[PDB]
């Protein structure tokens, strides 16, 4: 009765167009409504009223309801449509609103980019300090998967180790960190440690050295 | 122009209650509906619950209903949601939005509450400065073991934003956060040039500045 289903995700070639569909019983006869979400922003509405476009918003965004089914419809799709769509309705019958589950859109064509990878070893304030923080900074790869590895002497480590999930940039890139945690004593006692970074079947390693 | 302003980031106990607020401007604040709906991270949208800013009526989503409490303040155009006996899983971002006077989708949305269930305690950073190892190099700092977010880093009090990158905060297993400033500056900059990057922690009533200079 009220549920709004659309498809999880949808990909689509650049300049090409894409669709993106909300399901519903009775959805033709009831009012609905779009949302554009980018990473870390608030939703933006894209369209209202089933075919609106509120001011700004340009016309390859276009849109649909009939039936059972509503559409979201992007053309020439560019890089920066990359996002989260909602569709919505307001359910009359129970005065809520109700979201769909949301649709991931991704542009595919972007090309890869290996991370850059920079590494600081503790600085004597910490380890007067008692801390000691071996800090990795991963900027600058796409797309955004990573694995993060340390090692000491050549042998992983894996106690201490606190590794962010990627970010997007500004640049629409990716981001990560991992910080690695040790005693004086074992920073002392290793002839090297390593931030050892896979992305894509390569792997992009760097070392630090008491 | 239009625009809804929401309360800053909160941290709240389990059990606790949360009071967040929504400042509207721009616009007669008692003509349309305002709604809350939150996103919990990595989550979709989900629709909380209406209020009617003119009369304080309400009406919420069936998972919602009764811990959640909507009320308004019409004196400065300000909507207050309330989350009681809060739970772990209750961390997320709220947002209210305006729709409806008859609707015509949520035209205007703020710019979100982060809300984080927790309990640990407050804890000012330990600073410290990452000296660099050519043509570029890269200083840095690096804020340590705080509770809660967010801190905020500028360099050189503000002097210095080419170069700037400062990465997402890392939540450790510890319960606490730590996050890296990184700054690209030419090698022949060094010796000669003085970078100091300010970081300011409010929660803990925390300001510190780090000279980061050369090994």
């Amino acid at each position: 009765q009220s549920v709004l289903t659309q498809p999880p995700s949808v990909s689509v070639a650049p300049g090409q167009t894409a669709r993106i569909t909300c399901g519903g019983n009775n959805i033709g006869s009831k009012s609905v409504h779009w949302y554009q979400q980018k990473p870390g922003q608030a939703p933006v509405l894209v369209v209202y009223d089933d075919s609106d476009r509120p001011s700004g918003i340009p016309e390859r965004f276009s849109g649909s309801n009939s039936g059972n089914t509503a559409t979201l419809t992007i053309s020439r799709v560019e890089a920066g449509d990359e996002a989260d769509y909602y569709c919505q309705v307001w359910d009359s019958s129970s005065d809520h609103v109700v979201f769909g589950g949301g649709t991931k859109l991704t542009v595919l064509g972007q090309p890869k980019a290996a991370p850059s990878v920079t590494l600081f070893p503790p600085s004597s304030e910490e380890l007067q300090a008692n801390k000691a923080t071996l800090v990795c900074l991963i900027s600058d790869f796409y797309p955004g998967a990573v694995t993060v590895a340390w090692k000491a002497d050549s042998s992983p480590v894996k106690a201490g180790v606190e590794t962010t999930t990627p970010s997007k940039q500004s640049n629409n890139k990716y981001a990560a960190s991992s910080y690695l945690s040790l005693t004086p004593e074992q920073w002392k006692s290793h002839r090297s440690y390593s931030c050892q970074v896979t992305h894509e079947g390569s792997t992009v390693e760097k070392t630090v050295a008491p | 122009q239009v625009q809804l302003v929401q309360s800053g980031a909160e941290v709240k106990k389990p059990g606790a209650s949360v009071k967040v607020s929504c400042k509207a401007s721009g616009y007669t604040f008692t003509g349309y509906y305002m709604h809350w709906v939150r996103q919990a991270p990595g989550q979709g949208l989900e629709w909380m619950g209406w209020i009617n800013p003119n009369s304080g009526g309400t009406n919420y989503a069936q998972k919602f209903q009764g811990w959640v409490t909507m009320t308004r303040d019409t004196s400065i155009s300000t909507a207050y949601m309330e989350l009681s006996r809060l739970r772990s899983d209750d961390t997320a971002v709220y947002y209210c939005a305006r729709g409806g006077l008859y609707y015509y989708g949520m035209d205007v949305w703020g710019q979100g509450t982060t809300v984080t269930v927790s309990s640990a305690s407050t804890k000012g950073p330990s600073v410290f400065p990452l000296a660099p190892s050519g043509g570029t190099a890269a200083l840095g700092c690096l804020v340590k073991d705080y509770f809660p977010e967010p801190v905020t880093v500028s360099w050189n009090s503000g002097a210095l934003t080419s170069g700037v990158h400062t990465f997402p905060a890392v939540l450790q297993s510890s319960g606490l956060y730590s996050l890296s400033s990184v700054v690209t500056v030419p090698s022949s900059s060094l010796g000669t040039q003085t970078y100091i990057c300010n970081v300011n922690h409010k929660p803990s009533n925390t300001k510190v500045d780090k000279r980061v200079e050369p090994k």
